[PDB]
């Protein structure tokens, strides 16, 4: 799950994602992106 | 997409690295002088 | 020498004190154990710099006199400085995932036996005072509000 | 030769802490027909 | 295959910086040794 993913990495990505409050999917993605893994590789949903 | 991370990651490290390389040989040429004063030292005490 | 003569005749002390297997010389490996009890927090590495026996040293043969103790616990003390309270609990907002200012014991005693160095649960479980009772969140400003008095 | 006439099924219990406090061994139907209409080279019950 | 011949070569100069690196941190290490040798000698000479 989203908010799980964030609270379990954010530290490789703290510097770019926001402090204030919003969909955590968002920081997610800002947290990919940075480790610029391959859109192959995973799937974005909803929740998980 | 790993070998390419890889690639700017080893540019970044070997800047770092030669960094990392000055401080050691500068903190081995104070423990040098270091051992010089206590020698010095040493001997004053010797004498005394 | 940066130890005041009141701190020289307390080393002196306690390396009398905690004694002994016979000999009036401390053991090598013990060595690291008084100057755990001085409350020092070096790593191995810093014995390992003087490298008395390359091998397994169950023998001590490197026993030490206080005149070269006392060197030792010098380059000890001037090894490093310790950071605050936040560097610490920085680490388990990292480990924790319920986002509230907690931690699950059983979680994270396993953790901080397999990271790093290794421990025992005889050693860990005598840190904590909030014991993981009918509640597995355990806050962990306890521990290290308590740890850090030594 | 050591095959079972039963189905099983072990459950281990655990704590909070995650350490066994308890455990349950359930049983079912077993092929008891054969124990007294033996065919050839094959046994009965160990036991026996 | 062309990423890979390419990466030897940063994993060459790495290797060797990492060396050059060691080398001062050995020299730093027998420097410090020699430090505390002889000021055991300047403690007893002192209690002496």
């Amino acid at each position: 799950v989203f908010q799980e993913f964030r609270q379990r990495y954010e530290i490789l990505a703290a510097n770019a994602i926001p402090k204030g409050f919003m969909d955590g999917k968002q920081a997610c993605i800002l947290m990919i992106k940075a480790l610029e893994l391959d859109p192959n590789l995973y799937r974005i949903g909803q929740s998980k | 997409s790993n070998l390419e991370k890889k690639q700017k990651k080893f540019d970044q490290m070997l800047a770092e690295e030669k960094n990392i390389s000055s401080k050691y040989a500068d903190e081995r040429d104070r423990a040098e002088a270091e051992a010089r004063e206590k020698e010095t030292k040493a001997l004053s005490l010797a004498r005394a | 020498c940066d130890f005041s003569e009141e701190q020289t005749a307390e080393f002196k002390e306690a390396f009398q004190l905690f004694d002994r297997t016979g000999d009036g010389k401390i053991l090598y490996s013990q060595c690291g154990d008084v100057m755990r009890a001085l409350g020092q927090n070096p790593t191995n590495a810093e014995v390992m710099k003087v490298l008395g026996n390359p091998k397994s040293d169950e023998m001590n043969l490197k026993t030490l006199n206080f005149e070269q103790f006392l060197p030792m616990m010098q380059t000890i003390a001037k090894n490093k400085d310790q950071g605050c309270f936040e560097d610490y609990v920085e680490g388990l907002r990292v480990f924790d995932k319920e986002g509230n200012g907690t931690v699950m014991g059983a979680e994270i005693r396993h953790v901080l036996v397999t990271l790093g160095e290794k421990m025992t649960e005889e050693e860990v479980e005598q840190l904590v005072a909030g014991h993981e009772d009918s509640n597995g969140c355990i806050n962990y400003e306890e521990l290290v509000r308590m740890v850090l008095s030594g | 030769d050591n095959s079972s006439r039963f189905g099983k099924f072990i459950r281990i219990n655990f704590d909070v802490t995650g350490y066994i406090v308890g455990a349950n061994i359930e049983t079912y139907l077993l092929e008891k027909s054969r124990a007294i209409r033996q065919a050839k080279d094959e046994r009965t019950f160990h036991i026996f």
